[PDB]
């Protein structure tokens, strides 16, 4: 969260590692999101300076670039080591970067060049913030996100009051197909989306109030 | 052109006939000779010498009476206290030292002159892992026979670390065939799983041993690391119901090469007959085998290159021979389909870590293929057959009564839980 | 014309250099330890470092000593398999649970190594290291978090 | 029963290892009990459990 590379410009959304190319510290748990504007086949171009460490399977200390606007997503590969990886075409419009930390290690991090060229060629979204707000599942029904006909993923970020946490509860919740989680379920991921942080998975008939 | 001298350094027999390497050696030389379309205008001559393979004092006198006499190569002299001996002089000279079994390579030898044909335990050691693996295996209890057999298994030995087994490494007695004091002790410990490490004529004299012991049922597994395990004469164990998995480079089932071996026991008449050792008739064994390998692959070498004037190098007047830094490149690079399959070498070293194993197994038949190994791949095993007729474990009333229920409160109604019940 | 050889003090030279001790019936006095190959008829070298059939003994001993149960060898090189080599048939014949693993190749960083020793829950280590590189593992452990009183 | 006069109750000590039957009482001559215990030895019928 402190990844103070990031620069934005239309093209070139060029953005390094905490503390490039120093070192980055223990524990750190970034979230790079990258928006990617919709054009240019998200371009993960690495630089040679490379020490995300090389521990066995990548179990600690790596570098997920998983494939989506979020955490569930196609796993492109976990990048830890010694050689440094290069250019992943991926054809979202969209780029995942968890990079993490453990508490025992060196590094100096990464960096990394963006802006293929192609063409544009679900995307929900609901941004909602502030003190109380309503989250209702007829928003992707209202606004017209989706078609009725086809499979819905939505995102509902529900961004802070500054210095505060956040007590979901459920006044209306039904599923179509109850007790079955691999056609219809609700997840509270916390944080930002990622498998690892994921607070409650309901797809039965109660959702107790997390 | 003044036509090549090949070097050679072999066991010195008393009374016996020719070893099996040197015979091999005897037979490559010859077979290329005549087939004239390998090297059309160049013909070989070898000038064999013999050694005690445990003084590496006469092993470096008979490599520089074929340096001073002048040679092109020296294929060997096979052993780990005398190969080091040649590979130095080998080094310092030029000249290529072609070996054909394995040995311990010091991790800070700086040597460019050497190249192996026998298969490299980083490789071999890893294909006995991903075979202990297959089978689910969760103990197994590598038996070794001399305090070399720790480095060659040694990607075996630190596995436990990284997954779920349980070594329990063991060791053959001193230089007697008596395992009968050591199989009373895996027989009380349960041990059902074991990974020989011994050469195929003393894996027959154990199997002997093993026989005469109650160690030849269906409980037991043998994996075995020699690759001379289908010499093996198995007609006494083939029914006992036993599983013993090896590995074979020694590509029989080409015609060329079961052709080559037709040739090799005709030619070799001088096989004695041996009924108490426990192996099969005379055999081309993965010793001779790459024997016969590496005059081809050197032959590949003479053959692109037509430039090779063998001159006579002086152990004393220290001089490296001067096409001999070419030479030792048109080695590394060179591709064979030799009898032992594809032959190549890791340019880094100069070892053999990409070869093509055929995994056998002991079936009621004898030894069966079952699979293939390949570094690039794995476990590529064929490993879907029937064979014998086939049986059911499942059968009527455990059929489980369909029931149609509709849900309506208070009779059937679906329970008010968080976690996804089923 | 000498009357005594006292070693190159290498495995890959001193085999070389015994070899011809025996051969011209001088003797030839070793050093360091060196890997016996197991069929070699040489009768004119004698060692004066403290032998590995014996030192792993005493290894073996000091840890049934402590009662340990599960030790964790590192070794450096392929031949530290043929030095410790009472001690890796240890568990066939004690309740022991060897975990064997082994330092880089040349490079003096174990740090890579030390976090899977870490992470294991692994207290109980029997180094077969040089003095000149057990030096460089102490300082890499305790730039981590293995040197309290839990690990031996 | 033994097959008729050939020596091969391999046919017969396979449905004995099969039907998992330990305690055997076998009733031959001395010249043909010998000729029975090489062919169970040679299937894997010689072990702790088998009497
Ligand atoms: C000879 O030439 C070879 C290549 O031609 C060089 O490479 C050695 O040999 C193999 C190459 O496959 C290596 O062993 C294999 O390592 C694979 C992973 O390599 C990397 O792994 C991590 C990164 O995640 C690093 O820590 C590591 O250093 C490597 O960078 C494994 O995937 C292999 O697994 C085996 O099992 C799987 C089962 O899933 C199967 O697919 C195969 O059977 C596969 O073989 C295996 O572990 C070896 O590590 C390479 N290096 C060394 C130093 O040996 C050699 O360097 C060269 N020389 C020699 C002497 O071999
Ligand atoms: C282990 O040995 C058993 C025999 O004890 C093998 O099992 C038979 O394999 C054949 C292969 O064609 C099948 O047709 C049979 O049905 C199997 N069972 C029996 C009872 O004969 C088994 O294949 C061996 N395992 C390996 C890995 O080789
Ligand atoms: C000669 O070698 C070639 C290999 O190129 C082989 O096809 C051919 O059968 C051989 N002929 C004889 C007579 O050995
Ligand atoms: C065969 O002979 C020709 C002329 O005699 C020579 O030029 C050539 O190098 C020889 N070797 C081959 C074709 O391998
Ligand atoms: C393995 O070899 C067989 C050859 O019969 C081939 O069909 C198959 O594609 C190979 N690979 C795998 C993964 O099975």
């Amino acid at each position: 969260t402190q990844c103070g590379i990031w620069v934005r410009t239309s093209n070139g959304g060029h953005f390094a590692s905490p503390n490039y190319p120093d070192s980055y510290p223990p524990n750190k748990e970034c979230i790079y999101i990258l928006e990617a504007a919709p054009r240019q086949r998200i371009e993960l171009t690495f630089d040679e300076r490379y020490y995300i460490e090389p521990s066995f399977e990548c179990r600690f200390d790596h570098l997920e670039v998983r494939d989506g606007p979020f955490g569930f997503s196609p796993l492109i590969d976990r990048y830890c080591g010694m050689k440094s990886p290069a250019l992943i075409r991926s054809t979202g419009r969209f780029m995942w970067i968890k990079f993490s930390s453990d508490e025992e290690l060196e590094g100096l991090g990464f960096r990394a060049k963006y802006s293929f060229i192609p063409d544009p060629d679900p995307d929900c979204q609901f941004e909602l913030s502030g003190a109380d707000g309503i989250v209702r599942s007829s928003q992707v029904e209202q606004e017209e996100k989706t078609k009725p006909g086809q499979a819905v993923d939505c995102i509902w970020t529900i961004k802070a009051t500054p210095k505060a946490k956040i007590y979901l509860r459920f006044l209306d919740y039904q599923m179509e197909h109850s007790n079955e989680c691999k056609r219809n379920f609700v997840a509270v991921y916390d944080g930002s989306s990622a498998i690892e942080n994921l607070k409650a998975k309901f797809c039965s008939t109660v959702a107790n109030d997390v | 052109t003044h036509v090549l001298r090949f070097g050679g350094i072999f066991e010195y027999v008393e009374s016996g006939p020719m070893g099996a390497e040197e015979l091999a050696f005897r037979f490559a030389v010859n077979t290329i000779n005549r087939n004239r379309t390998l090297l059309p205008n160049t013909t070989l001559t070898y000038d064999t010498q013999k050694i005690n393979l445990y003084d590496s004092f006469e092993a470096s006198k008979k490599a520089c009476d074929q340096l001073s006499l002048g040679v092109a190569a020296i294929f060997g002299p096979s052993h780990s206290s005398s190969a080091n001996a040649v590979q130095s002089i080998c080094n310092a000279l030029g000249v290529p030292h072609i070996q054909t079994r394995w040995k311990h390579q010091v991790s800070d030898n700086k040597d460019s002159f050497y190249v192996s044909l026998y298969p490299d335990f980083s490789s071999l050691s890893r294909a006995i892992l991903d075979l202990v693996q297959f089978f689910k295996w969760k103990t197994v209890t590598v038996v070794y026979d001399d305090s070399t057999g720790l480095i060659r298994l040694q990607e075996l030995i630190k596995a436990p670390s990284r997954y779920n087994l349980r070594l329990k490494i063991r060791q053959l007695p001193a230089d007697t065939k008596d395992a009968k004091p050591l199989l009373k002790e895996m027989k009380r410990g349960k041990e059902f799983h074991v990974i020989f490490d011994c050469s195929h004529e003393m894996a027959a004299g154990i199997l002997k041993q093993a026989l005469a012991m109650g160690m030849m049922t269906e409980y037991y597994h043998y994996i075995f690391t020699t690759l001379d395990l289908f010499a093996l004469d198995v007609e006494p164990y083939r029914y006992s119901g036993v599983n013993m998995t090896g590995f074979r480079i020694l590509n029989t089932e080409n015609t060329q090469v079961s052709s080559i071996i037709e040739k090799w026991s005709m030619e070799r008449l001088q096989a004695p007959p041996k009924p108490d050792s426990g192996l099969l008739d005379g055999f081309m064994t993965t010793d001779a085998a790459l024997m016969y390998d590496a005059v081809h692959v050197v032959s590949v070498a003479v053959q692109q290159f037509p430039q090779m004037t063998v001159s006579s190098l002086q152990c004393n007047r220290h001089k490296p021979w001067r096409f001999g830094t070419r030479f030792m490149s048109l080695i590394k690079e060179a591709h064979w389909e030799g009898l032992t399959g594809r032959i190549t070498f890791n340019k880094t070293n100069g070892l053999r870590t990409d070869f093509d194993l055929d995994v056998i197994s002991l079936k009621e038949e004898g030894l069966e293929k079952i699979g293939t190994w390949d570094p690039a791949s794995g476990l590529n095993m064929t490993e879907s057959q029937k064979g014998k007729p086939a049986n059911i474990t499942d059968s009527l009333s455990n059929r489980s009564l369909i029931v149609t229920t509709i849900l309506e409160e208070p009779y059937v109604l679906f329970k008010k839980s968080d976690k996804p019940l089923y």
